[PDB]
């Protein structure tokens, strides 16, 4: 029940143990659920004070108590939390890592994790100042699993936050020195470390292919992938994200997760009955499909064609958008054989019915899609049974219809196709 | 590239939503003083 002013007239003064005391009952303070005088301490000017203890190397627990009540401080508004950063705190947190006694060092990882996680600024900030060598060490123990969960948690955490944000990105030399670690950390059998430091790649991997080919070049493929098949959907969900990111990227970059097995875990989350992962899943495979000819092989390979089919027919209209995509990818870059393949796995029908929407990019792609195999069909001499299948089964008279729809671009492939294989 | 980046930025606040569900719906048909002037053929049947 001490007030600001009785934490002041103990912190200022020259009596060792009433400026730990009167820390103390800061820090308290500072916890209160119920309204914490957080402003009256930052206008009492007290954190230059708790700065400053940081650096009583003789006297572990005003360490303590300060480092607590600097962080509970940095944990609130994005407004407390600058003005810690401009206290000093970063530097001084970043000395305390190294710390003897592992409550204070936690401390300092928690508030470096904070700070970092305001924003790209204070982001910056922290690894301006050298956080990544000191927080890196920590984790540079022979064995992980040797490291309690709570601890190992909030390191995971806190690196993650320096991954995260992109306005800017993390600078490039310092995502490569924490690269390293979070690949250890994919080997943790701990799913709140595994799930962070998913996010954390998931972060890396969201932008250009320069930044994807760094995450890729320090191996956290194959783990990644193997975390594709994970049962927990808190790692799931940033592990496909991750993985989907990554194939955005070049083919080279692409050919990487498929040489991981990544393909073999693809029946699985096109039929997960979460529909996000099945909706991120067929993204992640229209990026595949836009591949390399020997890529969608692969993808054949492995029985995916009759997956996307299904998904095309069957499956919430935002996912089937993705699969359109997907097939429509397929039939640009495949060869004549492999778009046989996919007319046979029933492919017609279900794009057919998607001529009707109101998405008109959808439309296009789809409109391509059906382009492109009739291209192939004309190498067979074919074209003929083709154009019976999609009236067959309706489609020829939404292609007709569409002579009628509102975008101009629209209509003229619908045209063409007609003047070409319905001719008369 | 026929590649494409995710449609919304994923994170970890946010992964755990429900997606409104869209629904396919129906096209837009062009307006009666496109239509005056577009060329439209009739399909052939078998």
């Amino acid at each position: 029940n001490w007030s600001v002013e009785d934490i002041v007239k103990g912190i200022n003064s020259n009596n060792l143990e009433s400026q730990l005391q009167a820390t103390q009952a800061a820090r308290k303070l500072l916890s209160r659920e119920k309204q914490p005088p957080i402003d009256n301490i930052i206008r009492a000017g007290l954190i230059p004070k708790f700065v400053s203890f940081l650096g009583k190397t003789d006297c572990s627990p005003i360490q303590f108590e300060s480092a607590w009540a600097l962080t509970n401080i940095a944990s609130g508004t994005s407004e407390q939390t600058k003005a810690v950063v401009d206290g000093g705190a970063i530097p001084a947190f970043i000395s305390l890592l190294a710390s003897p006694h592992a409550h204070i060092s936690e401390q300092a990882v928690w508030a470096l994790g904070n700070i970092a996680g305001d924003g790209s600024a204070f982001r910056d900030l922290v690894i301006k100042h050298g956080a990544i060598d000191p927080l890196l060490a920590l984790l540079a123990v022979p064995d992980l699993s040797t490291l309690a969960c709570g601890y190992l948690r909030n390191l995971t955490w806190t690196l993650s936050n320096l991954c995260r944000n992109k306005n800017p990105a993390p600078p490039l030399d310092a995502v490569e020195q924490i690269l390293p670690t979070l690949v250890r950390l994919l080997h943790h059998n701990d799913p709140e470390v595994l799930a962070d430091s998913c996010w954390a790649i998931s972060y890396l991997t969201d932008g250009p292919n320069e930044r994807i080919e760094m995450v890729v070049k320090k191996g956290v493929v194959p783990q990644l992938v193997k975390l594709l098949g994970a049962t927990e959907l808190p790692i799931v969900t940033p592990a496909l994200r991750a993985i989907g990111n990554i194939v955005t990227g070049t083919d080279e970059q692409t050919q990487k997760v498929i040489d991981a097995g990544a393909l073999a875990v693809f029946p699985s989350l096109l039929t997960n009955p979460k529909t996000n992962i099945q909706k991120e899943a067929t993204w992640t495979m229209s990026n595949i499909t836009a591949g390399r000819q020997d890529q969608i092989q692969q993808v054949v390979n492995h029985g995916l064609v009759p997956f996307l089919v299904g998904v095309l027919s069957k499956a919430d209209f935002k996912t089937q958008k993705e699969a359109a995509w997907a097939i429509t990818n397929y039939t640009s870059g495949g060869t004549v054989e492999q778009i046989v393949y996919l007319v046979h796995c029933g492919i017609i029908e279900p794009l057919m019915n998607l001529l009707s929407a109101k998405d008109t990019k959808i439309i296009q792609v789809i409109l391509d899609a059906i382009s492109n195999i009739f291209q192939a069909a004309e190498k067979l001499g074919e074209t003929e049974k083709l154009s019976i299948m999609i009236e067959e089964c309706g489609g020829l008279d939404k292609i007709e219809a569409l002579q009628r729809h509102e975008n101009e671009s629209v209509y003229k492939a619908s045209l063409n196709l007609i003047e070409k294989y319905f001719s008369v | 590239m026929a590649k494409r980046v995710a449609e919304k930025e994923l994170t970890d606040r946010n992964w755990d939503e429900e997606d409104e569900v869209e629904e396919m719906g129906t096209f837009s048909v062009a307006s009666e003083e496109v239509m005056k002037n577009r060329a439209v053929k009739k399909a052939k049947r078998r």
